[PDB]
């Protein structure tokens, strides 16, 4: 059960990492307006 | 060489003497309330503290305002020096010094 | 740029305008004009005073990151060292199981000290000859920084462009410093209070006002 | 700089709140002994494992 | 008892960390994405074709 | 081997032609081209440092004989000391009921007081000393400070140039091994607490067992 | 004298000077045996140094003197009137009070006292290597304007004979509190208990009698 755990934290870490290091990459500029 | 200088640093000092002299001086009420044409034109920004503060008119003229700012030096200063001897030894005896008539309205009946 | 030049940040603040020495101009890393000592006016002994500093940093950075390791490692973890302080680390060689790397008896099982030493020594004695004299063996290394090599000891290229280069050797100064102060911490808090580095600190965050230098030890130093 | 400022004056506000507590009388206390009363908090927990747990 | 179990719900830990692992799981994770980031974020800036100033950011 | 001129032995070997500083040109004795911390780059602090380690290395010369000799000589059955024949432990013989009495005979030296002895000491040797540094004494000498010889070379071997700078090698390099010896001295007595003649017998009886590292764990600090 | 060429040495009518050492700065009793000073640089930074040490240690001796020989002559009381034992009274129940009554300091914390000593040590230190507001353009060692109130040294002269009585009395105070620093090591009592005891008994009370044959295998 520890591992089932530890498996879970680890991918619940990684996705919201990728999401709050992908909307600290300069969001704002990334759209069609001139 | 200076006899004068910042305290914090270099190129600190920073006077701003425009703002107690001259015609852009602060007055005793603020922009919105009073206008700068109401200030007795004997108070022209030149002696210090002057905030333009006379509603009674009593500066008729230089004269009286150099005797009226003489006599408000004097009574200054004697009111530095009795502020502080009657509020120290006072808080001195208090906090457990042994001093005879802290209290300054109490201090002559002690002798 | 930001760390070189007249413009460079320096050691007192506002007030270090009037401290700075004529022979400190910007030109090396970690620059910040603290020479007060005036130890380091004739230019030879300033480069081999910046040589020394800059093999002390990178020592004091290794020792203070594998001082606190095997402590992290035990507590924090299912390793069992068979002793995790760092000032109490040396003496497993006189163990009855010698020293067993990680804590397992089949990694490295050192058992003479001795012969340990003597291997230190050749191979130490051989790297350091080398780095020294600024040429290794077959005539390695020849032609390279002695103190900045880069080349062999630069793998990945992290160094290829000299203003990465020079930034890089500002943040390496100013971590070895750190990392200096530290171990000059570790030392003296080992002496004093008798632990762990990471114990006092979990200490500490026990309870802040209670458990420092002056709550415990400061009045039992005189 | 106004953020600061802002900033300034809530912890101010805080610090307000912690001196009647200690100083000026005190809070009423549902948990103190024979019964809920207006007690005065003399020794509050301010250890980091506390706080952050 | 008949068997075992984890035993921490309704407890009170922080980020319901019981075991080391997980927070050096959560700490190498974070600190390979940061890492990952952290190297490549001088070069997303430039695709804007102008300098990170005091001016830089989506203003109005 | 060489040990004056580019060609001379080095600190390092082969290896030493990297780490040799400009300013050690290999002019004067005892050059192996040894200044890591670049302390030596300045002449006058050069020679100031210089005179220093000469003096530092005939003193060591001196101190290592003299911690030797006694305890030879208590072991060897020539002379009984006592407590004192330890290099460290003079205080204890002057501090005797009966005094420092000078090869256990009391009809030698019978010293009694301490204050004397400090007195003495110090007169003769500020005489001494000052003398040195003047530069100019009521004896013969050459214009040379360091080695001035003269009334102080009677049998005089510093006359051919080429055994001059050969024994000036000579005295420096064993010099430098009383000094290192002496330190050695130093740092046994405060660790072990014996006598350099009890460590080296110890130390004899089982090599692989009575080393330095077996009290490594003295000074361990404790909560 | 105390200057040129015809000044007293550090050794006497033994005397020679260094070429460096031409007698032009306050107490060159030509006593340079190492060539540390070789380099006019390194010398004005050791001159600096020596002139701030001799100042603090003068001030040191004074303040490690004071309290004790006041607390032995009973005219006050204080929680710990010894030099090496002044610091552990911010532990005591009752605070430090300043000269013994509860009405003068009654300090607390001791980190408040960190704090402050910080920063206003901080600042007048930079005030004191940059000029604040006291002067801009002083000198570094001798300002003078503001730190001279009473106008003692205006005199070039008695300027220079000021300069050395200052030096010495700081090179006196140096070696004073390095002697305190020891003693206290050793006997762990303080200077004025020290200098009693040995005026009691001089041949017994001493240094070499008492500890000297402890030294080596023996407790003290
Ligand atoms: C600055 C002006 C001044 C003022 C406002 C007071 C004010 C006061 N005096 Mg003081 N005194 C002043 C100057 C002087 N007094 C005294 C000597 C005394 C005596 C001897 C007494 C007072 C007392 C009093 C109090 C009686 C009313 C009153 C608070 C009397 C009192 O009622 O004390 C409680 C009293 O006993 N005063 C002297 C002579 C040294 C003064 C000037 O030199
Ligand atoms: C025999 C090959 C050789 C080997 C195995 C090493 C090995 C090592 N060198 Mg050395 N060096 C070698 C040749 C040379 N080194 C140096 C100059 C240096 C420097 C300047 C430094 C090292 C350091 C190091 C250590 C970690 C480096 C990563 C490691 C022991 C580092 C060290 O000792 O700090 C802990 C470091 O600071 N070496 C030079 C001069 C170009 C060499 C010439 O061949
Ligand atoms: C080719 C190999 C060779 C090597 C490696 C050396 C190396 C050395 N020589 Mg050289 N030499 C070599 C060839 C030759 N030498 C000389 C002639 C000389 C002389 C005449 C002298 C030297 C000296 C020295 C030493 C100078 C640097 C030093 O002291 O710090 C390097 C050392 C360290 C930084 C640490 C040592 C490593 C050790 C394993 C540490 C272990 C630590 C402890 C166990 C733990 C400590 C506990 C804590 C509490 C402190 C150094 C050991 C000088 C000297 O210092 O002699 C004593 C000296 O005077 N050499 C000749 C004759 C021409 C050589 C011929 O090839
Ligand atoms: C070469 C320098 C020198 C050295 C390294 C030592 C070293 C030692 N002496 Mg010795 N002494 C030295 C010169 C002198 N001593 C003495 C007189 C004494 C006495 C009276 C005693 C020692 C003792 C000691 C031990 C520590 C005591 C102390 O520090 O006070 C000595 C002061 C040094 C300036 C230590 C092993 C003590 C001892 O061995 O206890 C058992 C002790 O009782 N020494 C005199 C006066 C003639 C000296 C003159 O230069
Ligand atoms: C909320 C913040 C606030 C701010 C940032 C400003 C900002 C400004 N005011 Mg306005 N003002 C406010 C509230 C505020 N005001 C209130 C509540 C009143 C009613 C009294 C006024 C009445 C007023 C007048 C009459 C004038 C201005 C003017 C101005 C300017 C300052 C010049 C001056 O002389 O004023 C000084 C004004 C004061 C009221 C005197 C100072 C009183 C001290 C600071 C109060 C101490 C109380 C403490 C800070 C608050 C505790 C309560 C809090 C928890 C709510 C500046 C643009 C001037 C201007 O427009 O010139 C053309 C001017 O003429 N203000
Ligand atoms: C500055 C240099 C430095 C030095 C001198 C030491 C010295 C030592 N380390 Mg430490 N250490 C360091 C940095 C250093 N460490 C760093 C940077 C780390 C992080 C990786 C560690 C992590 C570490 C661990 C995990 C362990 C030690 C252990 C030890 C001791 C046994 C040596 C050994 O068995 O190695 C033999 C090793 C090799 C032949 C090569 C290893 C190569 C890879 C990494 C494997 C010894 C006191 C051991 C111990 O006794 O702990 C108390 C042990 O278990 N160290
Ligand atoms: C350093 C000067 C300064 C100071 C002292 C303040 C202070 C204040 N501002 Mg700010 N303000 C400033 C600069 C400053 N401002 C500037 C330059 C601007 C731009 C114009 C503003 C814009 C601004 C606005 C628009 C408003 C305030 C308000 C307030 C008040 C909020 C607190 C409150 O709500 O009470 C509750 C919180 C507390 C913690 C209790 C008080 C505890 C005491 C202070 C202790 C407070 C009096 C707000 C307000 O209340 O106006 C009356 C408001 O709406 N400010
Ligand atoms: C605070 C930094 C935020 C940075 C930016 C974040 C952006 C959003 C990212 C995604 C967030 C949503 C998904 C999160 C999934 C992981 C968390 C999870 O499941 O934890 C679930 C775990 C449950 O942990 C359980 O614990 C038990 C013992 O207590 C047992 O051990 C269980 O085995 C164990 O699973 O809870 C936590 O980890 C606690 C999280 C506490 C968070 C405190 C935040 C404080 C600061 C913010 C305050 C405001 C927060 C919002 C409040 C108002 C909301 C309306
Ligand atoms: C982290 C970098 C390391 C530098 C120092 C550590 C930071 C210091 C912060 C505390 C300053 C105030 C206390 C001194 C003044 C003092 O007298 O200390 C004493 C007091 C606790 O001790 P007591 O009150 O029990 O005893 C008082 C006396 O013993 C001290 O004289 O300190 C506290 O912890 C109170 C809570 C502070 C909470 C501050 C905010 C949170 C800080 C940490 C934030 C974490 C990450 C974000
Ligand atoms: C000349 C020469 C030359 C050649 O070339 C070389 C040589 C030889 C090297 C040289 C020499 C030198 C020398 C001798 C030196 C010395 C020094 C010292 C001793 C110092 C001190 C010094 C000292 C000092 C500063 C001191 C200080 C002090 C102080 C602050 C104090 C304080 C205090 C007080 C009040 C009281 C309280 O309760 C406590 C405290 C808080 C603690
Ligand atoms: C117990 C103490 C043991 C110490 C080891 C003893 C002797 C080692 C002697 C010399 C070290 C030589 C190191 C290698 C130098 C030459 C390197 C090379 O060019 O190959």
């Amino acid at each position: 059960m520890l591992t089932l755990k530890i498996f879970v934290y680890t991918v619940v870490t990684f996705f919201v990492s990728l999401f709050i290091f992908g909307f600290l990459s300069n969001d704002p500029g990334r759209n069609p307006g001139q | 060489v200076s006899r004068s200088g910042g305290w914090l640093g270099s190129d600190s000092q920073n006077i701003n003497l425009d703002k107690w002299y001259g015609p852009d001086r602060v007055l005793y009420l603020p922009g919105g309330l009073l206008a700068r044409d109401e200030i007795n034109p004997v108070l022209n920004g030149t002696l210090p503290g002057d905030y333009g503060y006379d509603p009674l008119g009593l500066a008729k003229d230089a004269e009286t305002l150099a005797k009226y700012r003489a006599n408000e030096l004097l009574h200054a200063r004697w009111a530095m020096l009795a502020a502080a001897g009657a509020i120290i030894p006072e808080g001195l005896a208090a906090n457990g010094a042994d001093v005879k008539g802290a209290t300054w309205f109490e201090t002559g009946a002690a002798m | 740029s930001v760390w070189y030049g007249p413009d460079r940040p320096k050691f007192l603040g506002p007030f270090s305008d009037g401290l700075v020495p004529a022979y400190l101009t910007g030109e090396f890393p970690g620059d910040y004009g603290w020479d007060t000592s005036g130890l380091s006016a004739d230019p030879e002994t300033f480069k081999k005073y910046r040589t020394i500093e800059v093999i002390h940093a990178r020592w004091a950075m290794l020792g203070a990151l594998g001082c606190i390791f095997p402590e992290v490692l035990e507590k924090y973890s299912g390793v069992q060292f068979g002793e995790a302080v760092w000032f109490k680390a040396g003496a497993q060689i006189f163990a009855d199981g010698g020293l067993n790397y990680l804590g397992n008896s089949g990694l490295v099982h050192a058992q003479s000290i001795v012969a340990t030493l003597v291997v230190q020594v050749l191979l130490m004695g051989a790297v350091e000859i080398y780095r020294a004299n600024g040429e290794g063996p077959n005539g390695f290394g020849e032609g390279q920084d002695t103190l900045y090599p880069g080349g062999a000891f630069d793998p990945l290229g992290l160094a290829d462009d000299p203003d990465t280069l020079a930034e890089l050797k500002v943040k390496e100064i100013k971590n070895g410093r750190l990392a200096m102060l530290s171990m000059l911490g570790f030392f003296v808090q080992a002496i004093v209070t008798g632990k762990g580095p990471l114990d006092n600190l979990l200490q500490h965050l026990e309870e802040p006002g209670e458990f420092n230098f002056y709550a415990l030890y400061a009045n039992s130093l005189a | 700089t106004i953020l600061g400022i802002h900033l300034i004056v809530l912890g101010l506000g805080a610090w307000l709140l912690v001196w009647k507590a200690m100083y000026f009388g005190g809070i009423y206390d549902t948990w103190a002994p024979g019964g809920g009363d207006v007690r005065i908090i003399t020794n509050p927990t301010v250890s980091p494992g506390v706080i952050f747990g | 008892l008949v068997d075992d179990r984890l035993a921490g719900e309704g407890t009170g830990k922080i980020l319901g960390i019981n075991d080391p692992s997980l927070f050096w799981a959560i700490t190498i994770v974070f600190t390979i994405v940061w890492g990952v980031f952290y190297v490549s974020t001088r070069e997303i800036d430039a695709a804007s074709d102008r300098e990170n100033d005091d001016d830089f950011g989506l203003t109005l | 081997v060489e040990f004056y001129g580019p060609d001379r032995a080095k600190w390092l070997g082969p290896f030493s032609e990297g780490s040799v500083p400009s300013y050690l040109k290999g002019e004067f004795p005892g050059d192996y081209g040894w200044d890591t911390a670049g302390l030596s780059a300045d002449p006058e602090t050069f020679a100031r440092y210089r005179e220093i380690e000469v003096i530092h290395a005939r003193w060591a010369m001196l101190g290592a004989l003299g911690c030797l000799t006694p305890e030879l000589l208590q072991n060897n059955g020539a002379a009984d000391f006592g407590e004192a024949a330890v290099w460290f432990k003079a205080g204890a013989s002057i501090f005797n009921e009966d005094g420092l009495n000078y090869l256990g005979n009391p009809s030698l030296i019978h010293a009694q007081s301490i204050v004397a002895v400090l007195l003495t000491q110090l007169v003769i040797m500020g005489a001494a000393e000052a003398y040195r540094y003047s530069g100019e004494g009521p004896v013969e000498t050459s214009g040379d400070s360091l080695y001035p010889g003269g009334f102080f070379d009677p049998l005089g071997l510093a006359d051919d140039p080429d055994t001059l700078a050969e024994l000036k090698v000579k005295e420096i390099k064993n010099g430098r091994l009383a000094m290192f010896s002496m330190f050695g001295f130093f740092v046994q007595g405060l660790v072990t607490g014996k006598s350099p003649l009890e460590n080296l017998a110890d130390h004899l009886a089982e090599p692989s067992v009575n080393n330095g590292f077996a009290s490594a764990t003295k000074f361990l600090p404790l909560p | 004298e105390w200057y040129g060429p015809n000044r007293p040495q550090f050794l006497g009518p033994f005397s020679n000077p260094p070429s460096y050492l031409k007698g032009e700065f306050p107490g060159d009793y030509g006593w340079d045996t190492a060539g540390l000073s070789a380099d006019p640089e390194t010398f004005a930074r050791y001159r600096e140094l020596e002139v701030i040490h001799a100042r603090w240690a003068m001030l040191g001796a004074l303040g490690c003197v004071t309290p004790e020989l006041l607390q032995r002559n009973g005219v006050a009381n204080f929680g710990e009137a010894v030099w090496f034992k002044a610091g552990a009274q911010i532990f005591q129940e009752g605070g430090l009070d300043y000269l013994g009554n509860p009405s003068l300091i009654h300090a607390q914390s001791i980190v408040a006292i960190l704090l402050t000593q910080l920063v206003l040590m901080g600042l007048i230190e930079g005030y004191r290597v940059n000029g604040g507001p006291a002067g801009e353009g002083l000198d570094a060692l001798y300002p003078g304007e503001a730190f001279d109130p009473l106008g003692l040294a205006d005199d070039p002269d008695t300027f220079a004979e000021l300069k050395v009585k200052e030096l010495k009395n700081g090179r006196l105070a140096m070696v004073s509190m390095l002697g305190f620093g020891v003693q206290g090591l050793i006997t762990r009592k303080g200077p004025i208990e020290n200098l009693a005891d040995h005026l009691a008994a001089p041949d017994a009370t001493n240094f070499w009698v008492d500890y000297a044959p402890k030294s080596a295998g023996i407790g003290y």
